[PDB]
DNA sequence: ATATATGTGTATATATACACACAT
DNA sequence: TGTGTGTATATATACACATATATA
């Protein structure tokens, strides 16, 4: 039984500044780098970490979202769920990075079937565009197994379109093309005019366009004769319950419109032909205007691009032009880092396999004799010698059938093309390798 | 005005129109996408449907996916759906040899399609006059050559084609269920009306075709009979499937139910509260 | 357009009496071997497959279950969480084979927390009763990963109390003591009158009776003074929730009793002080049978022991002891079987140790020349074609750690450990090995 | 009179009563067997307040849970909280070394207890008899200790707990809401009657012994300091088991909240529909 | 002569916060 | 002034099955 006064200003300088701060970054604005709200790389962790056995399998939503939980996953399973269906679909996705069976939604239906139901698995553009996924940064907690970030090729975060609410700051970018994005960062990387990536939706066939930071996105409408008029395509907000019910109820009964519904597996079809009560009038400019304001064709969308950098802590950029052209300072500093790892690794690598080979070689002959020993004296022997301690452990590995023929040959033929690896990653430079590494994205 | 009805452009005219009833939300996902727009329509139900053997004509409507069902359809408890014409004149078709006897104002299958006999008259085909009091029917309700002209109807939906999961539960819940409460008109397993959407259980992929078993006991019939068949188990109507839903919808396989002699025996065994009259049904 | 025909005769006899027998014999109605129903074994298997990485790590009951869809269990998930949660219960389960971490539930208020807080893991019970799994029969279909039904040393379906519905068939069991219900295992093996295991519900303080082949179980009630009583316990099947609501506050409403709460650590403590309304008669039989009747402190039950035996059918017993006569007899044939794979893996063990010792020492002396020799021809060579041609890749397959002395001799001693095994194994029969087995479950 | 209230037995008499504030159900099922039995209540919440700042009292009292508070503790929205009885008298003692102004009927803390001056007068300790010369009624009623009495009060719980989980969403938007919510009645806050159980987030054994942290912040600031541990952590209080939430509640570590001087301010900038105070808050 | 409950199963829904640019 | 988006908190509701006590 313990009294404690506790001002009501700690607790709002304390507790409320923490929450406040946790949404902010680790719950909804996403990382410039990565692409990913701190859900979503939990969920494509641990669909990556299923996928381990076989690539191709699809495993159930309900597996995958479930048992995140050990990968540091402090939420309900259910948020991770609703989390994993919301990326793995293709109507609102550029560059999905799950690949998955069953309803995941349609624009007609932007609400995905219950988990019971759906599979998923990681996509192929995963493995096409998100590499060095073992070099990418460890974060500072130890519940947290999935890395800081992962480590992709072109912003990801630019390409599927993200929208996330925090207490303080929120972050709305809208999808852009994968091939302007792909130019884009191509062109960066050289040093050039960085042509700004154009914003295209997906499974949408419309007109996007901008003005001043606002956009336009616009539908279609065809008068088919006189008065009938095909809706060819509405807004990419819209569904199809919260377009019958607000803009095409609320036209049918007032004494406009009669509609039906034609929305066929193009896309959306609503036929409408009006009645006697209309304003419509036969000016082309004032007609054009009545039919894209009253059947809200137009939205208007305004990108607010705030995003988690490589340093954890937010920031808010005027253009994607500058986010592209930070992302890939970012990322040649790791490819960098991969250049280094892969040297170092590679000239390890070696050095074991030509331990290896002088072991054959010289075993075979009969110099080093291990007839009539124990385990101490043979990793007492090979230890004093050289080039040997540091690879101790290699005396065993190669196992008996090593000590043949057909085998010699091999464990040679390891050693000396080992140097081939590593003398090509002497020289290839940073602009090279990830020029290379772009040329695959197709 | 019901919320989840998804309409069809020619529901309450004359039309063969669809009613396309599942069992749940997920399932009528993909079907306002590849469904005929002109007769076709749908309702998802909420799981199990309640048992409505022996109840009066007011608890039945109070579920909420009983009165919402009676309410799209147009049907109404107690009331007789369909209004039949006359039947004073007779003909004969000859169709694949067997004797249809048929009136002047009837239905005709061909190959699966539904024409009125009324505008048949006008060529001659085979028509031969015969005398009254050929009441034949079962003769011509086998494969449903003979549906009475409807005089007048009350029904939005001239079809109500059940679909649901294909799974025990709704094949042996929900099913013979929403069988027993459309049983409450002996008229809709008459002219075939109340039909069932046959959905795969189970799509194996022998070669690089997909083999489709619509029941879980004819896939345990051929399963050692197969080769290197790697099959992907269907639970859920329309969230297990992706382009075999289009394919399902647009090239149906429907099962028109037909009800015996002794039909109220059979629901009552099966749906009923004497609970030994169905111990002495599963024991056989 | 496939219409075909279907009559309602040939649709309530195919796929009415399809899921008839499946909520039947696929659901409820626990097997009498392994006592669990269909998704309790699920349920297990994927805890079991969790806990072998670590049996000691406690998993969110969202991960105890999720995973159970590849295990051929589809039938949604969250039934799966449900009858998780009440399998790992102490106030509900007179023998559990789930250990929990969290809020499971207690006697007052009979619910689980969410499965968002709750982890589960195997509990030592479950591996102190359960085994020779990796003997147990396999399904009949191949998605059915876990097996047919795990082969425990005594019949858990009367140690916790199963209450299973289904369409025609319904079983109620009564929980029963363990140390009654192994007793009459053992007197079953050794054959002679077997005593009925008694009734004994967890957590409870209060009474059983038999009479006329019912079970009646009464609470106590004591009184402190004229006008004061204590309700020390209730009937089982009460909670707070369901006792305050629907015996006492009847009372209180009805101007009788007034009652205190004392549902503390002692379970229920309702203290009550009696109004001049409600008759006090001085007769001590008038009175116990007006407290006991108004107070609902007596509760009668019945048993309908409805299981599936070992060849998936519905049997039904009389007695509460048949099913161990029958379990016990079932059983012996599953320890037989045991018995015979464990003497041909021994044997089989034995004679591949016996033929890498001999493979050792010739290649030591030099009879096999692995050396100058390629390994194709080194395989056709002595290694085949001799006493150790059955496991010639093995004796290839050997590594390094061999040709010396130090395991050389450790190679023959396996060698004439595993014959030892195998003459245990040969020397031994199934009465004297269950009846070891069943002395460890204390 | 709620569903989901268990009352103590001495809720409607005048005694150390206490109402315990969980956010959902599952954070109440152990709270049943470890409670006083006497002095004890419990009502769950269900999610996040309703942000109660700025609104309308026909407003506040529409969302379920704050009109369910109102009506369980006996607060009343509009009208102030239990009244005071007159003062103006002075009986200064030298409890804990330091003189302590107190009028002639408050309420002492001896060490984690109440005793007021009425029942001091018996135990024959020093009384020191001081005219109305001070007026520093705050230094006094800024501590817990030296508070006014109570002459009448419509309030069934003498004490209102607010047993949130301590993880961030539980601290940060939930905790410092239910404290919106009751600001609305300050003389709560002068009495010392709202408090915060705290409630480990992070239960971490090292060899045999448990190590409790109610914070991230706390656990994050001994990581480094502690050997080799095994983290549990509790996303809620319906994951602990029965001993850790018994010696929680029997031996409760309080947060008694005393509001200061311009309360208001600092909860416009948290509460407020104005996200420009947040940003400038944060960014510091 | 009805009511209730017990445990697997079939589907589903709700209130609440947070912000910032369109639509009124 | 008002929906609206997406990640979080907590929770709830209808239906099926049988049979053995409480109730009418
Ligand atoms: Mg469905
Ligand atoms: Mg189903
Ligand atoms: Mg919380
Ligand atoms: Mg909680």
């Amino acid at each position: 039984m313990q009294l404690n006064n506790r001002d009501l200003k700690s607790i709002i300088d304390n507790e409320a500044l923490a929450y406040a701060m946790y949404t902010v970054e680790n719950r909804a604005i996403p990382n410039m780098i990565d692409g990913f709200k701190p859900v979503q790389r939990f969920v494509i962790a641990r669909a990556l970490d299923l996928a381990r056995g076989n690539k191709d399998k699809f495993h159930k939503l309900a597996s995958i979202a479930g048992g995140v939980a050990d990968l540091g996953y402090h939420h309900g399973e259910n948020s991770a769920q609703d989390a994993g269906a919301l990326m793995a679909n293709t109507w609102n996705n550029n560059f999905p990075l799950l690949d998955g069976q069953g309803n995941f939604g349609s624009r007609t239906v932007q609400k995905a079937a219950a988990s019971r139901y759906i599979f998923a698995r990681v996509s192929k553009n995963f493995y096409n565009v998100y590499k060095d996924t073992e070099y990418a940064p460890v974060h500072q907690d130890k519940e947290h197994i999935p890395p800081a970030f992962y480590l992709p090729i072109i912003p990801t975060v630019l390409l599927n379109g993200v929208s996330g609410i925090a207490t303080g700051y929120a972050t709305y970018i809208l999808p852009h093309s994968v091939s302007s994005v792909k130019k884009a960062v191509l062109q960066a990387l050289q040093g050039k005019k960085v042509t700004k990536p154009k914003v295209e939706f997906p499974e949408f066939r419309g007109e996007v366009v901008e003005i001043d930071g606002q956009y336009e996105i616009r539908g279609t409408y065809k008068f088919t004769s006189r008065t009938q008029m095909h809706i060819t395509e509405i807004p990419y907000k819209y569904d199809r319950e919260t377009y019958v019910s607000k803009i095409l109820d609320p036209l049918e009964n007032k004494g406009f419109i009669t509609w039906d519904d034609a929305c066929g597996e193009h896309g959306f079809g609503f036929k409408v032909k009006f009645r006697k009560e209309y304003s419509l009038s036969d000016n082309e400019e004032e007609r054009h205007a009545k039919i894209m304001k009253d059947f809200g064709l137009i939205e208007r969308r305004s990108q607010n691009i705030t995003v988690i950098n490589e340093k954890g802590k937010l920031q808010v950029y005027d253009n994607v032009v500058d986010l592209i052209k930070d992302f890939v300072e970012v990322r040649k500093t790791y490819v960098q880092k991969r250049i280094d790892n892969k040297i170092k690794e590679t000239e390890s690598a070696f050095r074991l396999a030509f331990a290896k080979a002088h072991f054959i070689k010289k075993v075979i002959s009969g110099e080093i004799v291990v007839q009539g020993k124990t385990r101490k004296e043979l990793t007492e022997e090979l230890s004093k010698i050289d080039m040997y301690s540091s690879y101790v452990d290699k005396l065993v590995g190669m196992n008996i059938f090593h000590m043949t023929s057909d085998e010699a040959k091999k464990l040679a033929e390891e050693a000396k093309a080992k140097k081939e690896e590593n003398e090509y990653w002497k020289t290839t430079d940073v602009v090279t390798e990830y020029t290379k590494d772009l040329e695959e994205i197709k | 005005k019901v919320h989840k009805h998804i309409k069809a452009n020619l529901c309450g005219k004359d039309a063969d129109t669809t009613l396309f009833l599942t069992e749940g939300d997920s399932a009528i996902g993909y079907l306002i996408d590849v469904r005929d727009k002109e007769l076709h329509g749908g309702y998802p139900l909420r799981g199990k449907v309640l048992n409505s053997w022996g109840m009066s004509y007011a608890d039945m409507l109070k579920n909420k996916e009983l009165f919402d069902i009676c309410a799209i359809t147009g049907l109404v408890l107690g009331e007789k759906a369909f209004e039949e014409k006359e039947d004073g004149e007779w003909f004969t078709f000859e169709l694949n040899g067997d004797t249809i006897i048929v009136n002047e104002n009837d239905e005709v299958q061909i190959n699966g399609k539904w024409i009125t006999v009324g505008e048949l008259r006008k060529n001659l085909m085979k028509f031969v006059k015969i005398d009254s009091s050929s009441v034949d029917m079962k003769k011509y309700k086998l494969q449903n050559n003979v549906r009475r002209s409807i005089k007048s109807s009350s029904m939005n939906y001239a079809n109500v084609a059940i679909m649901t999961d294909a799974d025990h539960d709704g094949l042996g819940s929900i099913y013979p269920s929403l069988l027993g409460f459309f049983s409450n008109w002996p008229e809709l397993f008459e002219q075939g009306r109340i039909r069932f959407v046959k959905t795969p259980v189970i799509i194996a992929q022998v070669g690089k075709k997909q083999e489709w078993f619509y029941t879980v006991a004819e896939y345990e019939s051929a399963k050692d009979a197969l080769p290197k068949h790697s099959i992907r188990y269907i639970k859920g109507l329309g969230s297990l499937e992706k382009s075999e839903y289009r394919e399902m919808i647009q090239n149906p396989v429907y099962d028109v139910v037909k009800l015996p002699e002794n039909w109220k025996e059979l629901f009552e065994m099966l749906m009923g509260d004497n609970a030994d009259l169905r111990k002495e049904w599963m024991s056989q």
